[PDB]
RNA sequence: GCUAAACCUAGCCCCAAACCCCACCUUACUACCAAACCUUAGCCAAACCAUUUACAUAAAGUAUAGGCGAUA
RNA sequence: GCUACCUAAGAACAGCUAAAAGAGCACACCCGUCUAUGUAGCAAAAUAGUGGGAAGAUUUAUAGGUAGAGGCGACAAACCUA
RNA sequence: CCUCCGCAUAAGCCUGCGUCAGCUGACAAUUAACAGCCCAAUAUCUACAAUCAACCAACAAGUCUUAUUACCCUCACUGUCAACCCAACACAGGCAUGCUCAUAAGGAAAGGUUAAAAAAAGUAAAAGGAACUCGGCAAAUCUUACCCCGCCUGUUUACCAAAAACAUCACCUCUAGCAUCACCAGUAUUAGAGGCACCGCCUUCCUUAAAUAGGGAUGGCUCCACGAGGGUUCAGCUG
RNA sequence: UUAAUUUAUUAAUGCAAACACCUGCAUUAAAAAUUUCGGUUGGGGCG
């Protein structure tokens, strides 16, 4: 019954975790800054 | 999944490819008040009629030639009805769709879980001739059924895809322009208006001069084959019960200025491999080169009006059933 | 922004407390600027103005830290620039009145080069400096022509 | 939330307007009012509650023809498309308003009391005392705000000086300057009370939904309780 | 779910796939009906010269002598193009020698560059 | 009550920096930076002019500055105006007197069976069936498809009478023709910009139906008025308009005389379809507009009683119901309410068939109504043919 | 005798010194349309917890503070 | 991106019986009454049969909203990525 | 021999049974007409559902722009493969839509053998027919009648409870006289909250052979219909 | 929750303060917030 909580949709993916939304708020900008400091290859989703 | 065969097509050598898809041999040749009316329609749509909105060359076809062709067909049918009683009872259709669906050849599925399995090649023509005339009595033959001609149908070694031609899956329709219940089920003549995308000017700019006649010829072959095939299937023939009498129809294809004339006799609906392995008959399409009805239109005058084009239109409209 | 002890006994609960000034909207006339400003103000500010004997005196006397207002420092810069330039725009067609005002506020006058930078934040000062020192690069054609002419002059002289 | 109110149209029109449902949510996206949601899609017909609105470049009392009386999804009272001069507008239809009727809208406070004919709008000063009224303004020219529901009728209780005392349908008195306009008679659809919803589905069509947790305070709904005083603490709840 | 693969026009739904491109420069615009109007002037015209009679070849004979690289500089170009005329007119208004005060008014403006390659 | 809530109204610009209120100093803004920063003053940018001019980014300068803007407001009637009072308003606007039923002069043209089409009912039934059932692969064609089809097929069926009537060769049905006609009515200047479609043009003007005596007798008839609705209601009140009378064709056009205006209300949705009364009003107005354009072109732009009345017919149909109209414009002195009045014969709500069954209704596995038209009325087609044959 | 066992530098730790072409904020990496600032809290210690505690050297753990207690 | 509720604009509902139905029987579809199996399973809640609804307060695709003492809730302390 | 299967579109995925030579590597491939990517503005416009739309039937009241001014250049760009996606898996699960209603499409339940027990699924069964059992659970077969609870259709503890619990029309009580972000573009026949429960009327015997079972001799009643609710029962049916 | 401690915050009032709005200070509420659940004995009690 459970396990399939991920129902992929690129629109939701980008609107929820994308670069633009991350930069839309100071908290998201700090998310990006933390990923950059850690050296993540993928800063945003 | 079936190939969308477009009568009015930009593809090169589409006439040859459609000849193959149809099993059609193309043959060059053939099997005053009216002039005033023609000039009147031309000048009506070009000069006399006042346009509130500026007419752009991207829409001149639809806003000038289409009303012009409608007026030609309607007025000429009216004037020739006395000289062709059948033309009085004929139904005149404006942009009524013509659908034909047939199977021609087989292919081995190249890839996927169905790889290696035999699949028929299906084709669909969805045409919307600008005008057409439907009668209740079939026209006479242009040549006896089983008429053999030395010319051979072109052979296409490549897949239909290589000619820009794509597959879709949608309703398979067989339609002569009206449902089967319509008594006026046979086809008399079609009038086709080449769209702006296929302008003679654009064709000359991009490719050779022969490609214009190729466009005309392909439109004729496809549209008339679809119409005659739909007529036959309305009469109850199909690939496994081939036509006992040839099914005939005529077409005039124009860009607004240039006109070309085509006669088509469908002798075969047996196009599938099974029904065509030992089928000697072949469909026939007679065609003429495109000729300008007029040379130019300056203000209120039509210069170089060709009477032969109008005579050919009149001859088609005067063709009668027996 | 601080805290208090409920009922002012340390053995009671500790509560967050914000004390805010009572703000008024008042209209002030600046003699040096010959303009009336509507300014949100406090009774303390009104008292300080009274002690200074006028808005202009208050602005010109109170240092940046005591004034603590970007608007106040902009007024200070405007008044100081007006004094340094002795701008005739102060009451035009009334030179006697203009001279009277400038004499009244004479003690605060400073060089214009300094009055230009009064009350500017660090970023504003940086932008001002960048605008001052921005110059579209001179084409090297001009530099090389000047150098060639100079060298040819030297050769002709020698 | 990215909520922008649908009530953005600035120019009055007859055409029904496509109105977006709220679901009882604020612009913040949180539920502010419970029990709202779903229901039949509805279109809003802008109602002109200022009955005395003389046309552009026009003035004085004017008449209007009742083009039709229509059901309004957004009201209990039914509305009337009514046309005058070269304009049409929606108004609240009175009880006996019929298509083809004539309606008079005047701002004239006659010295005598004007014969009060149902449907016409006069300043309260011009009405006989005790006439049934609806679509009453609070201020002159404000626009009708009171006595607007189906079948409702206030009463012009008194007129003294420039002030009239009205009895609102809640049987509460209200003071309004006699220059403020009101329309005579009771609002249409007088049988709105007697309508029986019959089933839960009909309310759900009307956009009312069953909703719980309507209070959001700790412990949910809590009826007020009288806090006893120290002397009465001994007898608050005497054990049996 | 694939965060590392590059975002291309093959990935999103129909709208995404239509909207994103592959870097090809625009050629025209879209009018009503999604009819594309191609602007001729937006199309790069290849100015290909006539190569007939051209003696140069893709390669150079190894017999050619080695030389020292001397990258052209503004000073060198000025000396080789303007200094002669300047001297000849000084011994005997810089536009006469070639300098132009401003690039505006030219078809090929040097800054901001407004020509391809 | 003011429409448009604040939260939806455009937000007020932020208050100007106080630095801009200090006379002597030049504020330091981020204009030099070429980008916003929150710690510098917001520049006051000069309005930009080089835009709002390029095609594809145009603005259409205000109405007052348009060449044809006029202080006197005209009231235009275009194809998409729906008169409140319908036929009464149209009659008042055109200064016309209504007559129920078509004139005998036209109704008699079909009485003799020679004009009757051979297999007339068969052909009409086939036309209806093609329009309403057989038209497309779809089971039930829409009005937008079967209204123009039915009209065109009927017109062809009538044109088939060229056998009996060679005079039918001197006509042609034009499409997308647009006429314009302006005239005054009690100081109100009214225009009709008729676009419609399917204008039947003839090389000869139509014979007049009303005699001199009847035209003069119209004087006694009083033009019905309606209050408090003004005659202008539902007419586009517009200040940008042209007073020129346009017949829709360049000078020298063969077939210059309008014969019939074929108006079709082919909208699929009832709210987008004209009511029968409003359709009849539109027919009256368009016939009047064509006739008035013809009169202004022929007898000049002078308000006068016409010695030779101009006759224009019109058939307005929704694909099933037809309305027949013959309009005789016998006066261009429209300003006054008194004098000879134009006159129109109208036959209303002539339904060619009352219902068409696209599918066979089956109850308890029994076919009750067979597929096809039911209640077909050849009388309406006789009236249609009579109008077509008028003038031939 | 299989699996395995072993290995030594890849680097790292702590100090010192020294102050260190094109594309991309729209769905990022997509050529081109009319707006920041604002007390940390709490764990924890007090054997619970509630005020409180808990974010060079020497003078000196001194003066002081503190449910005058933990402690500071 | 589950789920709860809501917003926008979509879509689906055979046949029979009955007539404009929160109507009957019953497909698709939704659910999950009872039984058996399974219980590191095919499955971190399934399978088979049986059963309830199946034109509605229905089911459902798409996009958007409500966020943690908060949301949402036809209150089961239900749900808010097992 | 088998399949609510199959083919497409959408969404998702992203080369993931094409060729070649040794799972790896190399090589190839999806070609726009389908689809996406639009629109020059200012204003003024736009009461009249849909349901074959014609009657008929309503209520829940239901996607509805021309004039003027600018403007002529034209078919670019992108998706196009597959045996595929979400479930850690070559997962019996989840998975929208259009057509095919048994397939013209798609597939293979048995690796070989033997024929033990126990276990699962199924079929048949003498005589009997509920004696089983907490209970007719399951199965087999047709049915009767009656009680308790809840009026009803609905909702709920995703994953042990589907119910008498929750909601529900109806009714009662309390609060509110009012506009530009919910309530509401509403106004006391309205809105919010709570309670209650459709509605309507008044104030020892029987059953069995045996019966801890069942049925009967504001409040008090009235159960029309409905129910995978909880009990009892005739008849039938049955491993 | 009628356990203890608070009212910071809102809502009311009152007093000052500025001449509807707002600041400070009190009081009363609402809403909450923080924190605690002594020990020994007693199975059919009411300590
Ligand atoms: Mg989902
Ligand atoms: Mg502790
Ligand atoms: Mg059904
Ligand atoms: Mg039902
Ligand atoms: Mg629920
Ligand atoms: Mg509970
Ligand atoms: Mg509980
Ligand atoms: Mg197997
Ligand atoms: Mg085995
Ligand atoms: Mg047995
Ligand atoms: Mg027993
Ligand atoms: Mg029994
Ligand atoms: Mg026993
Ligand atoms: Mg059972
Ligand atoms: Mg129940
Ligand atoms: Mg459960
Ligand atoms: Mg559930
Ligand atoms: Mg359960
Ligand atoms: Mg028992
Ligand atoms: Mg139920």
């Amino acid at each position: 019954a459970r396990g399939n909580e991920y129902q992929p949709s690129n629109i939701k993916r980008k609107n929820k975790h994308g670069w633009v939304r991350r930069l839309s708020t100071p908290a998201g900008v700090q998310v990006i800054l933390r990923r950059m400091l850690k050296g993540r290859k993928s800063l945003s989703h | 999944m079936k190939y969308m065969v477009y009568p009015q097509t930009f593809a090169l050598n589409a006439d040859r490819w459609y000849q193959y898809f149809t099993k059609t041999v193309f043959l060059s040749g053939l099997p005053a008040a009216l002039r005033a009316v023609a000039c009147d329609c031309l000048l009506q749509e070009h000069f006399y009629l006042r346009r509130r909105r500026r007419v752009h060359r991207y829409e001149e076809s639809e806003v000038i030639s289409l009303p012009f062709l409608d007026q030609l067909v309607s007025t000429l049918v009216g004037l020739l009805s006395p000289h062709n009683p059948a033309l009085a009872a004929a139904a005149l259709d404006y942009r009524c769709p013509v659908h034909f669906y047939w199977v021609r050849g087989e292919e081995i599925i190249p890839r996927g879980h169905r790889r290696g399995r035999i699949d028929d090649l299906r084709y669909q023509i969805d045409d919307k001739p600008n005008n057409q005339i439907r009668i209740s009595k079939q026209l006479a033959e242009f040549v006896p059924l089983d008429y053999s001609v030395p010319i051979e149908i072109p052979t296409i070694k490549c897949k239909p895809d290589k000619l820009p031609l794509f597959k879709r899956q949608y309703e398979n329709h067989i339609f002569v322009g009206s449902k089967t219940a319509d008594p006026c089920c046979y086809g008399h003549t079609q009038f086709h208006l080449l769209p702006d995308k296929l302008r003679r000017e654009r064709l000359l700019r991009q490719n050779c001069a022969d490609q214009i006649e190729v466009v005309f010829r392909a439109n004729a072959i496809a549209s008339l084959f679809a119409w005659t095939g739909a007529q036959a299937m309305y009469q109850g023939f199909w690939s496994e019960a081939d036509v006992t009498r040839p099914f005939v129809s005529q077409a005039v294809i124009t860009d607004g200025k240039y006109f070309s004339f085509f006669c088509y006799q469908l002798n075969t609906l047996a196009l599938t491999t099974q029904a065509d392995q030992n089928n000697p008959r072949k469909n026939i399409c007679w065609g003429t080169q495109s000729k300008p009805l007029y040379e130019t239109i300056e203000d209120n005058d039509v210069k170089g009006f060709n009477d032969d084009v109008l005579l050919q239109i009149v001859h088609f409209l005067l063709n009668r059933p027996k | 922004l601080g805290q208090i002890y409920a009922n002012n006994d340390k053995l009671s609960k500790r509560l967050k407390k914000v004390w805010k000034p009572q703000l008024f909207e008042r209209e002030f006339y600046s003699e040096i600027l010959d303009k009336k400003f509507t300014v949100t103000v406090t009774m303390r500010t009104l008292d300080l103005i009274d002690e200074a004997y006028g808005l202009d005196f208050y602005i010109l006397k109170t240092p940046k830290e005591d004034l603590c207002s970007k608007f106040g420092m902009d007024l200070k810069r405007g008044m100081l620039l007006r004094l340094a330039r002795q701008d005739p725009q102060l009451h035009p067609e009334d030179p006697e009145r203009r001279a009277a005002i400038y004499d009244k506020y004479k003690e605060f006058a400073i060089p214009e080069e300094e009055a230009e930078w009064v009350g500017l934040t660090l970023e504003e000062a940086i932008e001002k400096q960048r605008l001052l020192e921005e110059k579209d690069p001179v084409p090297l054609f001009k530099i090389y022509v000047a150098e060639l002419i100079q060298q040819l002059q030297q050769q002709a002289l020698s | 939330a990215n909520f922008v109110s649908w009530k953005s149209r600035t120019k009055y029109t007859i055409t029904p307007v496509k109105m977006r449902k709220s679901g009882g949510r604020d612009h913040t996206g949180r539920i502010r009012v419970h029990g709202i949601g779903g229901g039949h899609k509805q279109r809003y017909r802008m109602i002109d509650f200022l009955r005395f609105r003389p046309e552009e470049t026009k003035s004085g009392p004017f008449e209007e023809k009742v083009i039709q009386v229509r059901y309004d999804p957004c009201r209990s009272a039914d509305i009337a498309l009514v046309a005058g001069g070269s304009r049409k507008r929606w108004i609240i239809a009175t009880e006996n308003m019929q298509a083809g009727d004539t309606i008079l809208n005047s701002n004239h406070i006659g010295r005598m009391a004007v014969a009060a004919r149902e449907g016409d709008a006069h300043p309260l000063g011009a009405l006989p005392v005790g006439t049934l009224i609806n679509n009453v303004e609070s201020e002159p020219g404000r626009g009708a705000q009171y006595i607007r529901a189906a079948g409702t009728c206030g009463v012009l209780l008194r007129k003294v000086n420039g002030t009239a005392i009205i009895q609102l349908p809640s049987k509460r008195q209200m003071q309004v300057l006699e220059t403020c306009v009101a329309t005579v008679g009771r609002v249409s659809n007088v049988d709105h009370n007697k309508r029986v919803i019959g089933k839960a589905g009909r309310n759900r069509w009307l956009g009312k939904r069953p909703n719980s947790g309507r209070w959001h305070r700790k412990g949910g709904w809590a009826g007020r309780k009288i806090r006893p005083l120290p002397p009465m603490k001994s007898y608050v709840k005497l054990p049996s | 779910a694939d965060r590392m693969s590059k975002w291309t026009s093959k990935r999103g739904p129909r709208s995404f796939r239509g909207r994103k491109g592959r870097g090809a420069k625009g050629i025209g615009f879209l009018t009503s009906g999604w009819r594309f109007v191609q602007i001729k002037e937006m199309v790069p015209e290849f100015v290909v010269p006539d190569l007939t009679g051209f003696k140069l070849k893709p390669y150079v004979s190894y017999l050619a002598p080695e030389s020292e690289e001397t990258p052209l500089t503004a000073a060198q170009l000025f000396s080789e193009a303007v200094a002669p005329a300047i001297e000849k007119d000084f011994k005997d208004n810089l536009e006469k020698y070639g300098f132009e005060p401003t690039q505006e008014g030219k078809l090929f403006q040097l800054y901001p560059r407004n020509f391809l390659r | 009550y003011e429409w448009g809530v604040r939260s939806t109204r455009k937000s007020e610009p932020p208050p100007l920096d106080r630095v801009y209120e200090i006379p002597g100093l030049e504020p330091i803004t981020f204009a030099g930076k070429m980008h916003f920063v929150p710690w510098l003053a917001r520049p006051i940018f000069p309005p930009w002019d080089r835009g709002y001019k390029d095609p594809r980014f145009y603005r259409s300068p205000p109405l007052h500055e348009h060449p044809l803007y006029k202080d006197q407001a005209c009231y235009i009637f275009h194809h998409r105006c729906r008169l409140l009072e319908g036929v009464k308003q149209a009659l008042w606007l055109t200064k016309t007197k209504l007559i129920e039923g078509l004139p005998e002069k036209v109704l008699s043209l079909v009485d003799d069976p020679r004009n009757h089409i051979e297999n007339q009912d068969e052909c009409v039934l086939n036309v209806i069936s093609h329009a309403r059932l057989w038209q497309t692969t779809e089971e039930i064609p829409k009005r937008e498809t079967y209204c123009p089809v039915i009209v065109d097929n009927l017109i062809q069926l009538c044109k088939s009478q060229i056998l009996k009537h060679p005079s039918l060769a001197r006509r042609i049905c034009v499409q997308n023709s647009t006429f314009s006609a302006t005239w005054n009515r009690e100081s109100l200047l009214l225009q009709v910009r008729g676009s419609g479609g399917a204008r039947l043009s003839t090389k000869d003007p139509l014979p007049t139906i009303a005699s001199r005596e009847e035209i003069e007798a119209t004087k006694n008839h009083v033009l019905e008025t309606f209050y408090p609705i003004s005659p202008i209601i539902d007419l586009h009140e517009c200040n940008i308009y042209d007073v020129k009378n346009d017949t829709g064709f360049q000078e020298g056009y063969p077939y210059p005389y309008p014969h019939t205006l074929y108006l079709l209300d082919k909208a699929n949705l009832r709210p987008h379809r004209l009511q029968p009364d409003q359709l009849r009003a539109k027919m009256i107005l368009f016939a009047f507009g064509s006739a008035l354009a013809q009169a202004r072109l022929l007898y000049g732009n002078d308000a006068k009683v016409l010695e030779q009345p101009v006759v224009v017919q019109s058939v307005g149909t929704d694909g099933r119901v037809f309305h027949f109209l013959v309009f005789q414009l016998n006066t261009t002195d429209l300003d006054c309410n008194e004098g000879v009045k134009n006159l129109a014969w109208v036959d209303s709500d002539q339904l060619l068939y009352q219902h068409f069954w696209c599918l066979p209704v089956i109850k308890k596995r029994v076919v009750v109504e067979p597929v096809g038209p039911v209640g077909f009325k050849p009388e309406t087609f006789r009236k249609f043919l009579a109008l077509y044959l008028h003038g031939a």
